[PDB]
Order: structure tokens, then C-alpha cells, then sequence
């Protein structure tokens, strides 16, 4: 306790702060990246099982 | 087939068509209560201004 | 008359509680005054502070009959000699009576200054006026009793302030209270030390206060002005016992559209725009809106918006919110209610948009 | 200056004294004799509270007195215009020093107060003291000892601010008839005298935890905490379950209260603190969805309308309601038609009950019945 | 055809439940204006005759 | 009178043992606070719950607070409660509701009032 | 005629809300807070914008500098809160990345050798 | 002693450096993960009961 080490704790939160709110957007941007790189990926697989299917079944 | 359709049909008419007027009935009775209770409380509270 | 007078006596009190209609629209809205009541201002600089004092100083001498005093209780000189040029170039100089000790005078006139200004605007009371009294800092008048009491030799006691903190204050804000004959409202800049509330002076202080609008530097860097904050200003005034239910529910709507908007926006600061739902985005287009309409042209301002100031009457306001508030209005854009002042004029500002 | 009565003249603390509101009449149940501490942050609803107990022993046969200590003058005259707007004034004496008047007054007010109750106390009457703030009256003391060259202690306040509140509240006490008959010499016989005090205090930053709230909580018999967070919330009287008890318990309920409340208040704390972690997510996630639907439920009834106060009955009937199921189905939205209805009902119908009900403890499986049929047709019957 | 049927019933029934809700609310609304005129005219009733 | 020789090796071995898992709570609680609880690791997330478990154990009804809770009070001997957190903090418990050791007299009554949730 | 003062203030471990200078804050027209994490990062004069503020402003500023010289503070306020941002992210969006390397041309720019005062027209031109 | 303590002086001197990660102990790299678990040992190591006093032949054997 002591004004001091409750300052100094106080700093260190509004650090903590600062480091999860930069996470959150470096999050958001490579969440949108990461999604177009799964709409980049159904055609392979969308008209493989179209082959697939005609030869199988 | 269309024996039964028309059965159920017209019975499902029968329900829906009357029972839109049995809630609607409801909903006049509450609103003639809530309203007695509205006029009688407005009348009595002219008793505690006339006191004061 | 003698500067040390006693409070009005219990049965001089006015029997009744009445509003002050002051004129500007976020105010009468958000943070009603009382007659007879006070004030506080807790808004920092470079906000208005100055602009607001000289608009209600025009109101109350204008739309009203009433006087206005104003006590410079420990503050620069440079601004003294700056307000009394912005009041005497907008012609409200000859509706308001200027009493000021500064920061460069002895402890004793920073300590009366507040009395002398008090024992003027009781005068201008007993004529039967409504008047209203500014003091320049509240804090400054504590501190000029702690140095006094110092001096005096006088044992210390909360937090470095004088015993008789609680008593000093009493004696000043009991005796601006609405009279049978007339009345005295009072608005007061309050500045909280180390940004504690609980610090005694603070904690004092809003004992008395009924009250509160704080400005912000937000609100006027997007352009609106006054630069109240809806979400901080206070008034506990806002009761439908004393307002009615129509205005006060009026007010909590609008809070609860802005204190949304708020964490809204935030969500498409991070996400963008068109990841919200169409409820929101309805939110969001209202909010906008209203926030604009909180605007206000001062007769003070035409100086800097050309446009001419405008009065609002309370039921104008309480129409133009529920009106943009009750989904009427969606049609026309928010443009449209910028600095206008009444809806009737919104309306009419985009018709020709 | 007096010594409150020794320790052979008390009597425990048996009867019931009826406030308005159903959370401090259920879950913080007050008898007479009992000292229960108002305590919160400034607007918070504490004055509201204490005159709305005040106004309802209108009829009950307590005489009371409300203090204003350090309070404003227009504050105190409109509590008066209420007091005299509901006829409760010509039940009560009011003892002002306001916030003008010297700190000689202010600190000798409630001593003023607490003498003009013990002459009712004395005569083998009741009473029901408030004392506005306990809170400025210390202030005053710190004044009135630091101009005198005073040792201070913690936060500046003297030595003995403890003993000021001390001598103060111990003299709101129970005593047995016999005290009663000595003290009048013998014109007054059987009968057991009692006053009763709600001082209120108020708090920094909601921080229980300062010098003064603490030497009040370790005086009082109990304390009731007016939160804030509830309060900007919408629930008024935004009582604080978990902090707030009367340590004379159960005891001073009427019979049909203390049977339908129970553990109602922890009931309440655990579905608050469950609150907590549930925010984010839970398991167990039909038991705890039916318990936060109850308790949630609950709270929405708890909250009730300044000025109206109501009698036992009706609070008793609608703990009813509230326990024996009979309001799953009804929304968050109805709460408040249900009671509305529900109370509307019973005046019409059951006028008979509410005047049995209101005139004793009045609880037994014959009343339980009754009460289970009225819940059934009001609830299929009526619509609401 | 069948389900058309069955469709315009549980329509009915959804109008109903409309028309209930704007029902009582228009009678609640109309409980405090009515209370509201009967106050203002009791209190302004008190007052003349205080003054008198 | 916490001593090995005074007490028992047993009693004191679960004093000690119940005031390390306290501990390595508290040491949590600030991590908890910030980030979740969904951060902990597998390990430190059974320290959680034990530790949650021992601190409603630790309660109990008395025949004074009667009139307070309603609820009937319980005498607990030395022998029956260090019987019972030897068994929560060995992990014989681990499996059954917190809400289940709330105000209950002996270990017991606690796997008894899980029954009834 | 006039006078104007520059009193000097020192705080301990850059703590502003300290009694004196917390008093002397609220006496003067304005306050130019030198900041230690710029300095020993060699940033000199290291002047901290946003925290310090001339409450006069441009009333007093000569016309051209008046001009040149609007964005500079509020950019510069902006610029070293994204280049905290910055140390968590990589791979930053283009528009952001000029924002930062202009931000940290400016600040570049703006520091001075100890003994070398420039006329208006040098600091114009180079803001210019 | 004096020969044997200057490795328990450093190995507690890491380990307290890297006490930060102890709660993230799952995502360092192993080759600190083996420093830390080092320190934690030599930590559970100096823990001794009451009343019982090591002679230093004890002492040096089990710090070496
Ligand atoms: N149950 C309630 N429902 C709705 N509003 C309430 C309720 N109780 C209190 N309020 C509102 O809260 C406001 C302030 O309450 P009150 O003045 O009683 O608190 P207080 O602590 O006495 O304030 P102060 O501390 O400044 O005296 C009142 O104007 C009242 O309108
Ligand atoms: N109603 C208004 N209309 C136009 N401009 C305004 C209005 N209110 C404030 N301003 C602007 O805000 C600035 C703040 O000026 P000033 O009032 O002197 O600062 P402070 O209020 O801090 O003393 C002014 O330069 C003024 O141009
Ligand atoms: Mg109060």
C-alpha cells in the first residue's frame, strides 16, 4: 500500500490495458485476412465432390 | 386425400376464426378493469388534495 | 448594505418549486435548473465556458427580467480583463454587475469577494427579481478560508483544510435560495483537486450543488456547440414528481440512444461499418441526429456563425426529441438539424438542402 | 445528557415496525426497540426511505421524530410540505439545524431529538426516531473539538467521536414494564415503552470501510446498504442484499412474514453474485437458468414506487406469488401489471382476508388454502 | 391448398395478438391521461380555494 | 498448538496443505480477474476449483445463527474435518457441485445434498 | 508595455499532480512538459505534444507560422500513440504506414542542436 | 559452502528473472522451460523443518 506502490500499480495496469487493446485490432485485421482465405478455398472442393459424385454414386 | 384436407380445413378455420375474438375479448375485459381502476383511483386521490 | 447577513429564515422560503427555462436546448433537456438553486460547471478550458456564462447572462436579462452578478473569486486577471471585453463588445455589459478579487490580491479579499458579490445580488433579489449569480471558482473560495485559517493559527483537520470547511461553505450557498419575493440562482465553476471526487472540498461542495453539466472537448471537436456531455451532465431535478413523466422519460431516451451509440461506434471503429445488424444501424442514423440537434445557435455566437441566435422554449425541445426519438423525421438528413433550433426549422433547413 | 437505561431494564426486541417497502420488510425486518443504520452515497434514496417509514405509522400508534442535521433549508421544507401532504406531520415532531446554523447546534441536535422520544419511551408508548445524518453531526464534533486545541485521531476526527454516537444510540431501547412503573411511579401498568432509530449515514465512493461508517455499524443493530450501481440501475430502493442484515433477525416479523421470506435475502445475494460469473457462461445450465430466472424475477418485484406504501397483506400476498411458483409465465415486462392486477383483485374480491391478515400474524394451513385460491383465479381468471 | 389453410389460421392468430397488445396499450395510455387531467384540475381546485 | 508433535502428523499435514491450495489462489486471482479464467492451465484450473470447493467447506451452520438462517446447526468433530478435506484436496470429492459443500455439518451431508442439487 | 515569465518547475519522476506544480500549472497560461523518455532517446528538445499546450495560441503566433504550422501538434499527438500501437503489429495497413513514416519525418525534423536559434524564416521554410 | 552456492545464487537469480512466465509456462521453449524447472527445485530444495538443524557435511551434499 502507500500512495507509491498503488501509482506504480495503477501504471502497470493502464500497461496491461494498452498491450490487450493492440492484440484486439492485430486480431481483427488477420481475422478478416484469415476468412478470405477460406473463401478462397471452396471451388477445389466444391466441384471435386461434383467429380466425385458423378463417378461414385 | 381430399376428403381429409377439406375436414381439416374448414376445423381449422373453426379454431383460428373464433379464438381471434376470444383474445380480443380478453384484451376489452382487462381494458374495462384497468380502466375502473384508473377512474376510481383518479376520483380518490382528489381526497388527499382537498385535505391538504 | 453589510456583506455578513444571516440565511433566510425557514418560513421566508419559497412554498413552491418552480424551473428556470434558460433557453438552451441541451440544458432545459438534460440537466434542468431549479429556481433557486445551484449550479455546478465542471467543464475544463478551451470548451466555452466563457460563451455559455454570457448566453445565459443574455437569457436571463432578455427572456426574463432579472439582473445577473458575477464574482471573480481567485481567478487570473487576464481573463477578467478578456471576459469583461467579450461582455462589453456583445452589449450584456449593462445587464450583469462584475465584482472580482483575483489571484494577486491578499487572502482576506479572495476570501469576501464571494460576500460581496452575494450582498448584491440579495439586493437585486428584494426587488422581487430573479437573479443569477456566477462565482468564478468555488475551490478558490475554500482555499482563501484554509490559507486564512492558517494564518489565524487554527488547528488542521481533513486532508489540510480548515475545521470549519463544512461550515464556511454552509454560510455562503444557504443564503442563494428562491425567496417568497424573488430568488437567486446560481451557476458555479467547481474544480475538483487531483481528480478526486472525495476529496473535502469536492465532497463539500456537492452537499449543496443540484445541478451539473460538464463540458467537453469531444463534443465541440465534432463541432457541436454548447459542448455539454449528455452522459455526465446531471440534474436532480430529472424526476417526473417534479418534471413530469413526459419530460423525464423524454431525457432517458435520448440517454439510453447516446449511451448505446457510444459502444456502437466503438464496435465499427474495430470491425467496420456494415458488420453491424439493421436494428443498430437504425441506432446509429437516430443517434447521429439527436446529437446534432443538441446543438444551439447563441445570440452571443453570431460573431463566429453568422447564423442568428435562437431562444427554445422547453416544449420545443421536448417535441424535437420525441419526434426524432419516436422514428418521425427518419426522412430527412441529419444535416438537416445542425444548428437550427427548433424541428420546425430542421424541417424547414432540409427542404432547401 | 442522559444514561440510557442499564442492562436488568431491556426487554428483547419482539413487535414489528412496518416501513412501506417490501425489500427492508422482508428481507431487513425492523422491530420495535431496534437501531438500524441507513447507510450509502449521496443520492441514493436514504432520506426517501427513512420518511416513507415515517409516514406509515400514519395509523400505527407510533408517535415519531424525524432530525435534520446539517441538511439545507429548502431540502428540510420540502420534506415537511411532504410530511403535511400525506398527514403524517401532526404525528411527528421535526427538529432542524440546518446547514447555517453553528456547529453548537448541529452537534447538539439529535440529543435534542433522542430527549423528546424518551419522554414517549418513558411513558410506556412507542416511538421512531431519524436521525438525517449522523454522518454531519460528527463533522460538527470535529469542528467543535479541533477549535478547542483537541488531540486528533484517525481521519482528524477526536478521540471520542465513537462515544458521541455511542451515548447517542444506546438510548433507543426496549424496556420491561417494570421500569415502565418505576420511572412513572405507578400510573402506568403492564405496559412496555420503546423508541426506535434509523440513523442514516452517508459514505465516500460507496467505501464502507472508512472511521465513522464502521463505529456506526459497530453501534446500530443491523444495517441496511443503499447501493449505487443498483440505484442508476432502476432498482429502487436499490437495498444491497449480502451487506445489509438486522441482527435482531426473524424475531421481530409477524408470523406470516417470517414463514414466506425464509432465506429470501441470501436467495437474493446468490443469484447477485452468480450473476457474476455467469455474465460470461455457465453450466449446470437448467437449475441455474430456473434459479437467475427466479432471483431475476424477484428483484423486478422487490423494486416498488415512492409514496406507496403497503400493508403486510398485500407485501404477504405477493411473497406468495412470489414463492409458490404462480409467475414463471408472466414476463419481465408484466411484473409490474401482475402486482397491479393482483392487488386490484384481492381489494375487489377478498376484502374479508386482507382485514384478518392485517389484523394479526394471521398464518395457518386454512390461510395458506385461501391464499393458494385467490392465487388460482386471479391467475386463470384474470387476465392482467 | 391444406397448409395455406393452416398458414392463414396461426396469421389470424397473430393479428389477434396485435390488435390485444394495442388494444390494452391504448387503455393503460388512456388510464394516465385521464389520471393526469383529473390531478392538475383537482390541485388548481385546492388552490382556489386556498386563495379564497 | 499447530505443531506436528502437539496435533498429529495428519491434522498438520492437512493444515498445511489446505493453506498452500488457499494460497496458490490467491496467487491466481489477479490473472483470473484480467484475463479470464479460460487462460489457467489444465493443472492450475483443478487448483481453482479445489480451492473454491475448500473455501465453502470451510463454512458451516451454528446453533446460534438459527435465527438468522433458519437452517439447524451442526457440531463437527476434529476426527470428521480432517477426514473430509483430506478427501477434497486428495480429489475423492472432485466430481460434485461447489454449491453442494455450502453450510453443510460433515462431508457426508455433502455428498448427501448433491443429491438434491 | 509588457513582461512576459518563464518560470522553471521541476517533478519528481515526471509526477505533474505534486503540490507546487500542480499549484504553478494552475497559475500560468500554459505549460511546455519535457518529457525524459524523449530526451535519453535522444528526441532533443523533447518537447512532449498533447500534454502541453499554450493557452494563447495562434493569437499570438506570426501569420505564416500561424498557417504552416495548424497540423503539426495534433499530428505529432496522434503519431506517437500509433507507433505504440506499432510495436504489436506488424504487417500494418499501407494507410497507416505513411501515416507513421511521415510522423517520424516530422519528428526528425524538429529537433536542434543546443546553441543554434532559427530565424521565422528558417523554421517557415523547413515546415514549409 | 562458499565453493558450492554460487550456482544456487545464479540458478535462483534466472529463475526469478523468468518467474514472469511461470503462467505462461506452456508456450516458453524448452530451452528456458529447463531453467525455470531448475529453479523450482532448487526453490523446493531449501525447504526445511523446524527444530532441524543440518550439519554442514549435510548441507554441502545435498547443495551438491
Ligand atoms: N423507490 C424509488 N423509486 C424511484 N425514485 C426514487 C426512489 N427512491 C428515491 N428516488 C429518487 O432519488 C432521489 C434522491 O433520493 P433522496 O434525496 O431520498 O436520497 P438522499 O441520499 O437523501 O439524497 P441526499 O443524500 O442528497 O440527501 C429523489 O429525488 C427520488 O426522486
Ligand atoms: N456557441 C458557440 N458558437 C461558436 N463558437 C463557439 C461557441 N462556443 C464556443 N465557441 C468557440 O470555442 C472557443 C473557446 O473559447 P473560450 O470560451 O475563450 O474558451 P474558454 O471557454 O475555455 O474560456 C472560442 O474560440 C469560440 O470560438
Ligand atoms: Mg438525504
Amino acid at each position: 500500500a502507500g500512495a507509491k506502490d498503488i501509482r506504480s500499480k495503477i501504471a502497470s495496469v493502464q500497461n496491461t490495458q494498452k498491450i490487450t487493446k493492440a492484440m484486439e485490432m492485430v486480431a481483427a485485421s488477420k481475422m478478416r485476412k484469415s476468412q478470405d482465405r477460406m473463401a478462397a478455398s471452396r471451388p477445389y472442393a466444391e466441384t471435386m465432390r461434383k467429380v466425385i459424385g458423378h463417378l461414385a454414386h | 386425400d381430399l376428403d381429409l384436407a377439406k375436414a381439416s380445413a374448414t376445423d381449422q378455420l373453426k379454431k383460428a376464426k373464433a379464438e381471434a375474438q376470444v383474445i380480443i375479448e380478453q384484451a376489452n375485459k382487462r381494458r374495462s378493469q384497468i380502466l375502473d381502476e384508473a377512474k376510481a383511483e383518479a376520483e380518490q386521490e382528489r381526497t388527499k388534495i382537498v385535505a391538504q | 448594505w453589510a456583506i455578513h447577513r444571516a440565511a433566510p429564515s425557514y418560513e421566508e422560503l419559497s412554498n413552491s418549486q418552480e424551473l428556470l427555462e434558460t433557453g438552451i436546448k441541451v440544458i432545459d433537456l438534460m440537466a434542468p435548473f431549479a429556481k433557486g438553486g445551484k449550479v455546478g460547471l465542471f467543464g475544463g478550458a478551451g470548451v466555452g465556458k466563457t460563451v455559455n456564462m454570457m448566453e445565459l447572462i443574455r437569457n436571463i436579462a432578455i427572456e426574463h427580467s432579472g439582473y445577473s452578478v458575477f464574482a471573480g473569486v481567485g481567478e487570473r486577471t487576464r481573463e477578467g480583463n478578456d471576459f469583461y471585453h467579450e461582455m462589453t463588445d456583445s452589449n450584456v455589459i449593462d445587464k450583469v454587475s462584475l465584482v472580482y478579487g483575483q489571484m494577486n490580491e491578499p487572502p482576506g479579499n479572495r476570501l469576501r469577494v464571494a460576500l460581496t458579490g452575494l450582498t448584491m445580488a440579495e439586493k437585486f433579489r428584494d426587488e422581487g427579481r430573479d437573479v443569477l449569480l456566477f462565482v468564478d471558482n468555488i475551490y478558490r473560495y475554500t482555499l482563501a478560508g484554509t490559507e486564512v485559517s492558517a494564518l489565524l493559527g487554527r488547528m488542521p483537520s481533513a486532508v489540510g483544510y480548515q475545521p470549519t470547511l463544512a461550515e464556511e461553505m454552509g454560510v455562503l450557498q444557504e443564503r442563494i435560495t428562491s425567496t417568497k419575493t424573488g430568488s437567486i440562482t446560481s451557476v458555479q465553476a467547481v474544480y475538483v483537486p487531483a481528480d478526486d471526487l472525495t476529496d473535502p472540498s469536492p465532497a463539500t461542495t456537492f452537499a449543496h450543488l443540484d445541478a451539473t453539466v460538464v463540458l467537453s472537448r469531444q463534443i465541440a471537436s465534432l463541432g457541436i456547440y454548447p459542448a455539454v456531455d449528455p452522459l455526465d451532465s446531471t440534474s436532480r431535478q430529472l424526476d417526473p414528481l417534479v418534471v413530469g413523466q413526459e419530460h423525464y422519460d423524454t431525457a432517458r431516451g435520448v440517454q439510453s440512444i447516446l449511451q448505446r451509440y457510444q459502444e456502437l461506434k466503438d464496435i465499427i471503429a474495430i470491425l467496420g461499418m456494415d458488420e453491424l445488424s439493421e436494428e443498430d444501424k437504425l441506432v446509429v442514423a437516430r443517434a447521429r441526429k439527436i446529437q446534432r440537434f443538441l446543438s444551439q445557435p447563441f445570440f452571443v455566437a453570431e460573431v463566429f456563425t453568422g447564423s442568428p441566435g435562437k431562444y427554445v422554449s422547453l416544449k420545443d425541445t421536448i417535441r424535437g426529441f420525441k419526434g426524432i426519438m419516436e422514428g418521425e423525421y427518419d426522412h430527412l438528413p441529419e444535416q438537416a438539424f445542425y444548428m437550427v433550433g427548433s424541428i420546425e426549422e430542421a424541417v424547414e433547413k432540409a427542404k432547401k438542402l | 445528557e442522559a444514561i440510557a437505561p442499564g442492562v436488568i431494564e431491556r426487554q428483547s426486541v419482539d413487535q414489528p415496525v412496518q416501513t412501506g417497502y417490501k425489500a427492508v420488510d422482508s428481507m431487513i425486518p425492523i422491530g420495535r426497540g431496534q437501531r438500524e443504520l441507513i447507510i450509502g452515497d449521496r443520492q441514493t434514496g436514504k432520506t426517501a426511505l427513512a420518511i416513507d417509514a415515517i409516514i406509515n405509522q400514519r395509523d400505527s400508534g407510533i408517535k415519531c421524530i424525524y432530525v435534520a442535521i446539517g441538511q439545507k433549508a429548502s431540502t428540510i421544507s420540502n420534506v415537511v410540505r411532504k410530511l403535511e401532504e400525506h398527514g403524517a406531520l401532526a404525528n411527528t415532531i421535526v427538529v432542524v439545524a440546518t446547514a447555517s446554523e453553528s456547529a453548537a447546534l448541529q452537534y447538539l441536535a439529535p440529543y435534542a431529538g433522542c430527549a423528546m422520544g424518551e419522554y414517549f419511551r418513558d411513558r410506556g408508548e412507542d416511538a421512531l426516531i431519524i436521525y438525517d445524518d449522523l454522518s454531519k453531526q460528527a463533522v460538527a464534533y470535529r469542528q467543535i473539538s479541533l477549535l478547542l486545541r483537541r488531540p486528533p485521531g484517525r481521519e482528524a476526527f477526536p478521540g471520542d467521536v465513537f462515544y458521541l454516537h455511542s451515548r447517542l444510540l444506546e438510548r433507543a431501547a426496549r424496556v420491561n414494564a417494570e421500569y415502565v412503573e418505576a420511572f412513572t411511579k405507578g400510573e402506568v401498568k403492564g405496559k412496555t415503552g420503546s423508541l426506535t432509530a434509523l440513523p442514516i449515514i452517508e459514505t465516500q465512493a460507496g467505501d464502507v470501510s472508512a472511521f465513522v461508517p464502521t463505529n456506526v455499524i459497530s453501534i446500530t443493530d443491523g444495517q441496511i446498504f443503499l447501493e449505487t450501481n443498483l440505484f442508476n440501475a432502476g432498482i429502487r430502493p436499490a437495498v444491497n442484499p449480502g451487506i445489509s442484515v438486522s441482527r435482531v433477525g426473524g424475531a421481530a416479523q409477524t408470523k406470516i412474514m417470517k414463514k414466506l421470506s425464509g432465506g429470501i435475502r441470501t436467495a437474493l445475494a446468490q443469484y447477485r453474485e452468480l450473476a457474476a460469473f455467469s455474465q460470461f457462461a455457465s453450466d449446470l445450465d437448467d437449475a441455474t437458468r430456473k434459479q437467475l430466472d427466479h432471483g431475476q424475477k424477484v428483484t423486478e418485484l422487490l423494486k416498488q414506487k415512492q409514496y406507496a406504501p403497503m400493508s403486510v397483506a398485500q407485501q404477504s400476498l405477493v411473497l406468495f406469488a412470489a414463492e409458490r411458483g404462480y409467475l414463471a409465465d408472466v414476463e419481465l415486462s408484466k411484473i409490474g401489471s401482475f402486482e397491479a392486477a393482483l392487488l386490484a383483485y384481492v381489494d375487489r374480491d377478498h376484502a374479508p382476508l386482507m382485514q384478518e391478515i392485517n389484523q394479526t400474524g394471521g398464518y395457518n394451513d386454512e390461510i395458506e388454502g385461501k391464499l393458494k385460491g385467490i392465487l388460482d383465479s386471479f391467475k386463470a381468471t384474470q387476465s392482467w
